[PDB]
């Protein structure tokens, strides 16, 4: 549920939940958004610090720790969805239902 | 915003109602014309021309660029 | 009569399907009923199978191709060398068809007469190899000087590709006319263009007996034309400017396909039309200042292809070396040193075309590879350290053996030279392996996937390159046969 | 019948079929790999057993053609000397593996392919009779190791390190190369039972073994090039410490004893004082300037190079004692700097330091790292009972056999090596505690606790027992020190 | 041991898998050009052990005859 239109993210941004960005806000690099901030048009989110809160709101300074899981949840998430893809493949038979269909009414 | 998103639907009406044996032609003329080369269509004495398939309507763009 | 011709269908096969191409290609892009179809890709995939199908041919003559010997005496004499390096340079050509089938349509190059340039190009290098006089010599020379002409100029938007073939053209045209000036007198003080009668003539005395001022300045105008076609230092004087401004496929078509013909027909010069040992010095310091030259000025290129032509530079210097050593062994380092060469560069240019879909151009563009497409960095990393002679790889045994046969022959300069010049050419070949692996650049360029006959021949070389020092008999056995097949 | 080419093989299968497997399956990488490190470690044992120490020709010999004319090949085969580097280089890299066990979701499968691919090229070099060969392989650890420093290595000096490490090891290689195609166009062939039984020029043997030399006082750390294992030492990775010090600190060695030592011998004794005053001067100097040093890496590797200087007094000492000596100490310093990097490694994945002031009396909170960092620290001090001992002091009568100054200068050594050795301890384990920025730190968990048990009897093994050892190496010692001796 | 079809099929699938990797594609997106690439390695590899017994022995008839040329000058 991150309601983005128009924004403009930076590498190593991660965002929560419930996140409502509106147009022209820039999320500066290495930032971190709680869920459900919402932050005015045209606002930006300094590098190292994590904002949350209705509005665009400061809460805490981020240490160098804290800062280099985000590429690790980025790649982990990468790895799931990786497990994921191989789930389906190609060209799904799908349409030998559809033939099937077609071939129990009419042609 | 509410006049414009009015216009807008009309091509999202106009594409997801495609039958198939149009997304075909769709999709052929896409690949078709993906990439131009004035070099050679002019050494032919040709001109590769849009298809009017392939035209999004003018009140769609950023603010009207018919060239 | 009929069957006299037993010994040129591998030509006028290939002869025939280029007409064929040409007509198939100038007919139907211009019907209006298929409304000017782009027939590249198509004249393109039908010639590489007229280039499988003339090799083919080629393969299964090996006990043919030497019948009527004496009815082409005049025309040609083809051999076992002739024929390893023919079936050798028609491979080379098939491959590099085939990885550029890719750029036709990514860039929408629809222009099939670049297909059938390449063909006609290809024939002129299969009468090279065979070339046995003088007249054929230069004639075969001109076919390919034409044909490369023709190509280099063909993109006609760029100001780099015309200017490059503009470049390519004055050079080409100057070098032949010295190559010509050269052969003009040989002719004239002794006759006997024909080569197996060069070979008696001047074997009868030495030059140092008696001097000949015709002959030996004659024989140095013909080496100092030739070190100009493979663009040998000092005679390098627009190379990397060709390299960079001609069209990637252009390029790779160059400095694989040419200098395996031209260093073939050097070979036929050298062993038999010089006898006076005057062109051990032309060779020595012109290599030797290749080597230098080279080593010394790919450090300092930040783009690409002219690294590329830089490197081919370095290389021809190393393959050189060869001929300043005079015996069976020199021969051998040498074909070696080109095969391995030939093997490495198609994999280079196979690379620098894969990153050609988003328009590479620098060297600092290719920054963080290693994460996006991890394996085509390891491929690269691969084939760089090749390039630098590392042990664990081909490239590595090309560059040992050469030092073996310039040790041989007592050229104990060459062998330092050689190791030195080494040791700064894998210097900046490191360096542009720190900016492929090591350092991270604030902004990423993305690469789209790649074509499977790209890939496919990539991964071919890649295994070849690494596997090669594990079996490296059959090379070693084919380059002594062709190395004694010169004389018996 | 266990022969040795299933022991090259072994790492090939394991890192072939690591590459199949996908990345996300992390857990199936890192059990591969450990697997297939541990059963090339058995098969390594196991080939010890069937080793007959009683012969002087070599053990089981697989050759397989490399030109068309059988001119040269690999021509693979171990004997008493070259046995226990096989063992120790195949015992090192399951290690390896086992270090950085929990960070390998942060490296990933290139890491393990990297260091199968390093044990088995370092196999390679070890069990192999081809002289040109051994060459190709000896320097092609370049690539694997240039990888390893360079992607995980320091922040960003990590490049300098890379460069330091792969420049030392090009002129000096390539001006070996030169004298390795001499001997090949004068003799014939490379095979080093051919070249053994050759006569060379008088004159020739002195440029042949200065190139030689050349190539072998870069890897092992001598007076004019040694300053890259400091640097290139502490900007590597843990993993990457542990064999650079325990592995390639002994192919210089190991190329002494094998194509240096048989084929010049009067070159070696005519050129036997120069070396004996490089080493003296190189454990001098080594010895007075790692007793100010305050980085928490190089302090040990100073002291491996120190370590490594001393083996060549009685390495180039033609004696039994000297050379027995000089392989008992070798496989000694792979053990104990292999344990003390490890031990560096540990207290630097917790605080990331890289500095020794800021540990300090942290032995009422890390008692059995306290015990053990004491006893390898005790190790190095060459005790008695201990794994140093018996090789060093083996040395030392070697080299006093044949001189009487240079070797009590490498006795004056260790006058200082064990007095730093317990001052650097006595830095870390020792004195109040200074809760002011080592709020919280833990001990060895399981598996950094079992890791250094293999350490710990081969140590006591070594120094208790040492007859074993000695029993394989010494018709092959005494068959080294007296080829080309007739009288 | 192997007998230059459990190397050349093991290269062919290696380098099948290799080009397909190339592609940022699955390993084994097609499994019947994987046959097709191991029939490939394993006909290369017999062809090429075939053509390298041929071509020694070819080598040794002209080493045969160089040096029976070569040593009539002394005689
Ligand atoms: C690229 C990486 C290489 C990595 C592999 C290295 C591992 C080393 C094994 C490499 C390997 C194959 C090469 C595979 C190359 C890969 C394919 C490349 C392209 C991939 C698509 C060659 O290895 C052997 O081949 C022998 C060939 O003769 C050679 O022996 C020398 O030869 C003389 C010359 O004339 C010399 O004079 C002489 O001194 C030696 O006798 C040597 O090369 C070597 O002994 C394995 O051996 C294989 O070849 C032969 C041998 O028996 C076998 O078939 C034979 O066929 C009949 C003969 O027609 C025989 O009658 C028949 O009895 C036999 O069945 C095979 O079953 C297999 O054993
Ligand atoms: C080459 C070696 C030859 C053999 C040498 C053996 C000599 C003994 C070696 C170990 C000596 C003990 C040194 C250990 C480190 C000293 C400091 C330390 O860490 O002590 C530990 C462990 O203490 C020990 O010393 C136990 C180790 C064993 C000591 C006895 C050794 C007996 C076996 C060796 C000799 C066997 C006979 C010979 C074998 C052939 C914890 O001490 P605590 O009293 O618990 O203090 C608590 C810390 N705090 C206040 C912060 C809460
Ligand atoms: C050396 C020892 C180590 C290496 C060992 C090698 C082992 C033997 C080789 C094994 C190869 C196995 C490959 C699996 C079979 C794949 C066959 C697929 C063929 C195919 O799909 O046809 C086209 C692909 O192009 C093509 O595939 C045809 C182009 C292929 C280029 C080959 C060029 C050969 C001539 C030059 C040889 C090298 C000379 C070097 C001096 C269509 O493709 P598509 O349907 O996917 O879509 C269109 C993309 N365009």
């Amino acid at each position: 549920y991150s309601l983005l239109r128009s924004c403009t993210i930076e590498p190593e941004c991660i965002i929560g939940q419930h996140s409502i960005l509106m147009e022209g806000s820039l999320v500066e690099t290495r930032s971190i958004l709680e869920a459900g901030s919402v932050l005015p048009p045209g606002r930006r989110i300094p590098s190292g610090e994590l904002w949350g809160g209705n509005p665009a709101r400061f809460i805490r300074t981020l240490t160098n720790e804290e800062t280099l899981e985000i590429p690790k949840l980025a790649v982990a998430i990468n790895h799931l969805s990786g497990d994921y893809f191989s789930e389906f493949l190609p060209y799904s038979t799908i349409y030998l239902e559809v033939e099937k269909f077609k071939k129990s009414l009419g042609i | 915003s509410a006049k414009n998103y009015i216009n807008l639907a009309q091509i999202h009406a106009s594409e997801n109602s495609k039958s198939f044996e149009q997304i075909e032609v769709e999709r052929a003329l896409r690949k078709k014309y993906a990439r131009k080369d004035e070099d050679y269509d002019s050494m032919l004495g040709i001109t590769r021309e849009t298809p009017p398939e392939l035209i999004l309507p003018d009140n769609v763009l950023p603010g009207g660029k018919p060239v | 009569m009929f069957n006299l011709f037993l010994a040129v269908f591998p030509e006028i096969f290939i002869i025939n399907a280029t007409f064929i191409l040409l007509i198939h290609g100038v007919v139907f892009s211009t019907s209006k009923k298929y409304d000017y179809p782009p027939l590249a890709s198509n004249v393109g995939w039908l010639g590489l199978l007229s280039v499988l199908i003339t090799l083919l041919l080629l393969a299964a003559g090996a006990p043919l191709l030497t019948i009527a010997h004496l009815f082409w005496n005049n025309l040609f004499r083809r051999d076992n060398f002739t024929y390893f390096c023919q079936i050798f340079l028609l491979l080379s050509t098939a491959g590099t068809i085939s990885m550029c089938f890719d750029f036709f349509d990514q860039e929408r190059f629809d222009a099939f007469e670049f297909i059938v340039l390449i063909l006609l190009s290809t024939c002129g290098m299969l009468f090279m190899i065979s070339a046995y006089d003088l007249i054929a010599m230069y004639l075969a020379i001109e076919l390919q000087s034409l044909c490369f002409y023709v190509i280099a100029a063909s993109k006609r938007k760029s100001e780099f590709s015309t200017e490059a073939g503009l470049k390519y053209l004055i050079l080409g045209a100057f070098s032949s006319g010295i190559l010509l000036f050269g052969c003009s007198m040989i002719y004239g003080s002794t006759g006997a263009t024909h080569f197996d009668q060069l070979a008696k003539i001047l074997t009868g005395y030495e030059i140092t007996g008696a001097r000949s001022s015709g002959i030996f300045m004659g024989i140095l105008f013909i080496a100092v034309g030739f070190l100009f076609k493979i663009t040998a230092v000092p005679f390098h004087m627009w190379a990397p400017d060709i390299y960079e401004g001609s069209p990637t496929p252009v390029t790779a078509f160059l400095s694989i396909a040419p200098k395996i013909s031209i260093f073939a027909n050097i070979l036929r010069v050298f062993i038999y039309g010089s006898y006076g040992a005057t062109l051990q010095q032309i060779f020595f310091f012109c290599s030797i200042a290749s080597m230098i030259l080279g080593a010394l000025a790919a450090m300092a290129q930040t783009k690409v292809k002219r690294l590329l032509a830089y490197s081919s530079i370095g290389h021809v210097g190393y393959i050189c070396i060869g001929f300043s050593c005079g015996t069976i062994e020199g021969i051998q380092s040498l074909l070696i040193g080109i095969f391995i060469y030939a093997l490495m560069t198609m994999d280079a240019f196979a690379i620098v075309l894969a990153l050609r879909q988003t328009r590479v151009k620098y060297i600092a563009d290719l920054g963080a590879l290693a994460k996006t497409n991890p394996i085509l960095a390891i491929t690269f990393s691969i084939t760089m350290f090749s390039y630098a002679g590392i042990p664990p790889l081909a490239g590595f045994c090309s560059k040992f053996y050469l030092f073996f046969a310039a040790l041989g022959c007592g050229a104990y300069f060459l062998a330092l030279v050689g190791v030195v010049t080494s040791v700064i050419g894998c210097f900046y070949y490191i360096r542009l392996v720190k900016r492929m692996f090591f350092d991270t650049p604030r902004t990423w360029i993305l690469y789209e996937p790649m074509d499977r006959n790209k890939s496919l021949l990539l991964a071919m070389t890649s295994f070849f390159i690494t596997l090669f020092l594990l079996y490296p008999s059959p090379l070693f056995s084919v380059t002594h046969q062709m190395a004694l097949s010169l004389y018996l | 019948y266990f022969n040795l080419s299933g022991l090259i093989l072994c790492p090939v299968l394991g890192s072939i079929i690591l590459l199949f497997i996908p990345n996300s399956r992390i857990r199936l990488i890192r059990l591969i790999g450990l697997c297939a490190s541990l059963i090339t470690f058995l098969y390594s044992l196991v080939l010890w057993i069937q080793f007959d120490s009683s012969t002087a020709k070599f053990q089981f010999v697989e050759s397989l053609r490399w030109l068309p004319y059988e001119n040269i090949n690999f021509y693979l085969g171990i004997d008493g000397i070259s046995l226990f580097f096989v063992i120790l280089t195949t015992f090192l890299i399951p290690i390896c593996i086992l270090v950085g066990w929990s960070g390998m979701r942060s490296y990933g499968k290139e890491y393990i392919i990297a260091f199968l691919i390093c044990e088995f090229l370092m196999i390679a070099v070890f069990c192999m009779l081809d002289l040109l060969l051994f060459y190709v392989f000896f320097e092609s650890v370049l690539i694997p190791m240039f990888i390893i420093i360079g992607v995980w290595g320091s922040r960003q000096r990590k490049i300098k390190a890379a460069y330091q490490f792969f420049l030392y090891t090009l002129l000096g290689s390539l001006f070996m190369l030169l004298a390795i195609l001499l001997i090949l166009f004068q003799t014939g062939t490379t095979d080093l039972q051919i070249l053994l039984t050759t006569e060379f020029s008088e004159r020739r043997q002195i440029f042949l073994w200065i190139a030689f030399f050349a190539s072998f006082a870069v890897k092992v750390p001598m007076v004019p090039v040694h300053i890259w294992l400091p640097e290139a030492h502490v900007e590597a990775p843990t993993a990457g410490s542990v064999i650079l010090a325990g592995i390639l600190l002994k192919f210089g060695t190991y190329g002494f004893l094998r194509f240096s030592i048989p084929m010049f011998p009067e070159a070696t004794l005519c050129f036997t004082p120069f070396i004996y005053t490089l080493s003296a001067i190189a454990i001098i100097y080594t010895s007075l300037t790692t007793l100010r040093q305050i980085d928490l890496k190089k302090i040990i590797a100073y002291s491996s190079v120190a370590h490594m200087n001393l083996v060549t007094i009685g390495m180039f000492s033609l004696n039994i004692q000297g050379i027995g000596g000089s392989i008992l100490l070798m496989l000694s310093h792979g053990l104990v700097s292999s344990a003390l990097f490890l031990c560096v490694g540990v207290l630097y994945d917790r605080h990331k330091t890289r500095l020794v002031r800021y540990y300090g009396g942290l032995v009422s909170t890390m008692p059995n790292f306290s015990t053990i960092f004491f006893f390898f620290t005790l190790a190095n001090m060459s005790l008695p009972g201990t794994s140093s001992f018996i090789g060093e002091f083996l040395i030392l009568v070697g080299a006093f056999q044949r001189n009487s100054l240079v070797a009590t200068l490498a006795a004056l050594g260790m006058i200082l090596g064990a007095a730093y050795s317990l001052w650097l301890y006595n830095r870390v384990v020792s004195g109040n505690l200074k809760p002011d920025f080592l709020h919280k730190f833990s001990d060895l968990n399981g598996r950094e606790v079992f890791i250094f048990i293999p350490f710990l009897v081969g140590l006591v093994w070594m120094g208790v027992y040492p007859k074993v050892f000695l029993d394989c190496m010494h018709t092959s010692v005494s068959n080294l020190v007296q080829h080309g001796k007739f009288h | 041991p192997i007998s230059a079809t459990m190397v050349g099929a093991l290269l062919g699938l290696g380098t099948q898998m290799y080009s397909n990797a190339l592609r940022k594609l699955p390993y084994m997106r097609h499994p019947w050009e994987h046959v097709v690439g191991m029939g490939l390695g394993a006909v290369f590899a017999n062809q090429l052990v075939k053509w390298d017994v041929k071509l020694k022995e070819d080598l040794d008839v002209m080493l045969a005859k160089a040096r029976a040329a070569n040593e009539r000058r002394y005689f």
